[PDB]
């Protein structure tokens, strides 16, 4: 029959089904694993992000409360000239186009423009794009994997990706996120061992491109709830993530967002002692990052019976030693579980 | 003693009755015993093969209604299954499986489970010797009733969902599009699509054939035993319910008329836009949707639920019905409060689908459902293939009430509006509506402007 010994080797699979809202690092969680563990238009999409990233912010520069002006506005007709190009399927990217993005990216105005990337929608890896391409307005370069790490591809459908480590066989199924998608889901609930739930942690103060008028971690909130108590995942235990530190470290330093203005029961909020917080980590990030895994782990605790235990841990995606010592942990972690049949 | 393998042999005539030779004798190795776990949890549990290179070929009777007027209320299951016994020895002529007989409608598949590369030519075949069939059954009895017949190839996902009256069934897009064509198949010529002519081989008097309104043709031519016995009764009470399972002890066939009687259909409206084959096969969609019918068929196993029988379940569609336990009137009980209960049961079907609605995340279902009652006829088709079903003018009135409904709502036909306003329910009028077969219709639907209005 040769089916006795495949159905075996199918018993002897880690199923990790990748869940959470989107842009928050499903594909970029599962593209670091495959690095860790494993032809052109990689650069296009690449260079798409620069060009979504520069136009986003060059035309929310007349829809805030103040319309931003720039610093030197002799560049004005380089701000049309963007618009013009708006939206255009097909795309040369000339060099005078990338000079256009970089005397902008320049301008102080463009910058507070940049620094209110909370009202507005816009890709988490603009500014680190322009910046490190700046460098490769040349053609013949290949850009690195923290590039192709930080490379905003969305997803649209299951994506069952395989992989090996050290003689245990692993298959993940990559997911949308997008409202449009959660109905996708619910396909591949079957016989999954660990649901991976990322969450972007520096997502707190901006809102979904749902509709623009839900706290992106409130919609992430509500998102966990309606999983973890969903009647056919009632069994399955929920390794948590926390994405997106760093972004999350760099906003609580800044002191310009107010996690207390967007969550009120973060005033009356005090550290927990079970804090196991890594030599030089300020302790208001500290408190916060901490803060939201409790957000997180009351949803794990006003239910479940003790069939499902939610395993929170924190990890920056664009980290590879973030995911290697986290992934490591979680390996233990759903040997623990994939067993427990 | 020895009698075991009696019911044995019972239990195996069951199973080759409700599911294929092929997988009849497959699911008689007995090395998995999930299903015998079925017998005696998270996800309920199903097999669908996603097979690719079959056929599928629909006929119906035209003029049905008209013949079936003012037959005998069994005269009518005599011919019928005189028609479904030429039929299934046209199936065993021509290799191919057939499936069920959807009141009217007659289906099969060329080859699902034992793939072919003829099946174009057996499905269409099979089609030919089918009109050959009514045509000689329209001169033999003398009845005006030939057949349409329609034929679609491609891939079909098969297998079996629900856990009250589950039968070996096909699902896909080209399952519903050979009905379709089937449905715009001119009478007594097999009306095949584009996808079955690009190989047909021209080996047949190919006649393009428009619609008179995707490329369609049209053709014509050229102990231990305790628990086995305890399986097989289950099995039993599966493909026919229980006072059939009494008559037909002692009677070689059976038939019924039922004067009085209520039929639903529960049409989920946008599956097949929750339904996307991109994934493998996307059969977890299916998956999905046999964990809904799971809980349609748990709601039949409530106590006061009793009456109600779910005749069987075509594909997204829901068919139930009632007044069938009903043989003899009881003094304190009114006669026609069974039609409260069947409609209390549509009511808290609906219900169900919200709570699956919960755990369905960020996607809602939305089923409709219609209701009728009046005359009808119950019968079981075959010997060695039982299947019990009806027919009458409720069927079809009901099922063109639900086709003709709208999600989220209770479409209920004129009479039954009459019987069940007295019964406290306050439906709503909504116009009037064209059934094809009974022109303009009054409706009421249940829900007094549920939505705002
Ligand atoms: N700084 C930082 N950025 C991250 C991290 N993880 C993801 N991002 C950024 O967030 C953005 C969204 O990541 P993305 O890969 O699109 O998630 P996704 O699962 O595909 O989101 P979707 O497809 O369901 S919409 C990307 O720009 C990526 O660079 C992280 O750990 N640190
Ligand atoms: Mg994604």
């Amino acid at each position: 029959k040769q089916l006795q010994k495949d159905k075996q080797v199918y018993r002897a699979t880690h199923r990790l089904l990748l869940l959470g809202a989107g842009e928050s690092g499903k594909s970029t969680i599962v593209k670091q694993m495959r690095i860790l563990h494993v032809k052109a238009t990689k650069v296009q999409d690449i260079k798409n992000n620069l060009k979504e990233a520069i136009e986003t912010i060059v035309a929310a520069m007349s829809n805030l409360v103040p319309p931003v002006e720039l610093a030197n506005p002799e560049n004005q007709f380089r701000v049309d000239y963007i618009l013009s190009v708006m939206n255009v399927p097909d795309f040369d990217f000339p060099p005078e186009f990338y000079e256009h993005a970089k005397a902008l990216w320049e301008d102080e105005g463009v910058r507070a423009c940049y620094e209110r990337s909370n009202e507005y929608q816009l890709i988490d890896c603009a500014q680190y794009f322009l910046d490190k391409i700046d460098v490769i307005k040349q053609d013949d370069y290949v850009p690195s994997d923290q590039d192709l790490l930080r490379c905003r591809v969305l997803t649209s459908g299951i994506f069952e990706t395989k992989f090996q480590v050290d003689k245990v066989n692993f298959h993940m199924f990559d997911v949308g996120g997008q409202r449009d998608e959660r109905r996708k889901w619910i396909q591949c609930f079957n016989d999954v061992t660990a649901i991976i739930f990322v969450v972007a942690s520096s997502s707190y103060n901006m809102v979904i491109r749902e509709d623009n008028q839900t706290n992106r971690l409130q919609e992430a909130l509500n998102l966990f709830k309606s999983i973890w108590n969903n009647r056919w995942l009632r069994t399955i235990s929920v390794i948590l993530f926390l994405n997106k530190q760093d972004l999350l470290a760099e906003k609580v330093l800044a002191g310009k967002s107010k996690i207390e203005d967007y969550f009120p029961e973060f005033a009356r909020y005090t550290t927990p002692e079970d804090a196991t917080p890594e030599p030089g980590e300020d302790p208001r990030v500290t408190r916060a990052k901490y803060f939201i895994r409790d957000e997180f782990l009351r949803i794990s605790t006003a239910s479940g019976d003790g069939r499902h235990y939610c395993y929170p841990h924190f990890t920056c995606a664009v980290d590879t030693e973030n995911i290697r010592r986290v992934f490591n942990d979680c390996r233990d972690i759903i040997q623990r579980m994939h067993l427990r049949q | 003693g020895k009698d075991l393998e009696v019911e044995k042999a019972l239990k195996e005539r069951m199973i080759h009755s409700v599911m294929p030779r092929i997988i009849a004798d497959d699911l008689m190795k007995q090395g998995d015993e999930e299903s015998e776990n079925s017998v005696k949890i998270a996800f309920r549990p199903f097999k669908m093969q996603q097979i690719e290179e079959v056929s599928i070929l629909f006929a119906d009777i035209v003029g049905f209604t008209k013949m079936s007027a003012n037959k005998s209320a069994h005269a009518l299951v005599g011919l019928l299954n005189d028609l479904f016994g030429r039929f299934d020895r046209l199936c065993e002529e021509t290799k191919c499986e057939k499936i069920s007989t959807l009141g009217d409608c007659y289906y099969c598949v060329a080859g699902c489970p034992e793939p072919r590369a003829d099946h174009a030519y057996c499905c269409i075949e099979m089609g030919l010797g089918m009109i050959r069939a009514i045509e000689q059954f329209c001169q033999e009895k003398k009845e005006m009733v030939n057949m349409r017949v329609g034929v679609h190839t491609g891939t079909v996902l098969c297998g079996i969902l629900g856990m009250r009256r589950f039968k070996f069934d096909v699902w896909s897009n080209d399952v519903n599009l050979a009905n379709l064509m089937e449905q715009l198949g001119v009478a007594g010529k097999v009306h095949i699509s584009e996808a079955t002519a690009k190989y047909l081989d021209d080996r047949y008097e190919m006649e393009d054939g428009k619609v008179t309104e995707l490329k369609t043709y049209l053709i014509a031519g050229q102990t231990k035993i305790q628990s086995m016995r305890d399986q097989a009764d289950w099995l039993l009470r599966n493909i026919i319910p229980y006072h059939v399972a009494e008559q037909l002890k002692v009677s070689q066939t059976y038939s019924k008329n039922h004067d009085s009687g209520g039929v639903i259909f529960a049409s989920i409206v946008n599956f097949s836009e929750f339904y996307e084959e991109n994934y493998e096969g996307g059969k977890e969609c299916y998956r999905v949707l046999n964990e809904l019918i799971g809980d349609f068929d748990e709601l039949l196993s409530k106590p006061d639920y009793s009456s109600i029988e779910k005749i069987k379940t075509i594909g997204a569609t829901y068919m139930a019905a009632s007044g069938l336990n009903a043989t003899q009137c009881r003094d304190g009980s009114h006669p026609q409060e069974h039609l409260q209960i069947l409609f209390e049961f549509a009511k808290e079907m609906m219900r169900v689908v919200d709570d699956f609605n919960n755990n369905m995340l960020w996607f809602n279902f939305k089923l409709r459902v219609g209701f009728n009652h009046g005359p009808l006829t119950a019968g079981v088709i075959g010997t060695t293939k039982l299947l019990y079903d009806i027919w009458g003018d409720t069927v079809n009135i009901a099922s063109r009430m639900d086709t003709t409904g709208v999600e989220c709502r209770i479409q209920v036909s004129e009479e039954s509006y009459r019987v069940l306003s007295k019964m406290g329910y306050e439906f709503d009028y909504r116009g009037t509506v064209n059934v094809k077969g009974k022109g303009q219709m009054k409706t009421y639907l249940y829900p007094k402007c549920t939505d705002s209005g």
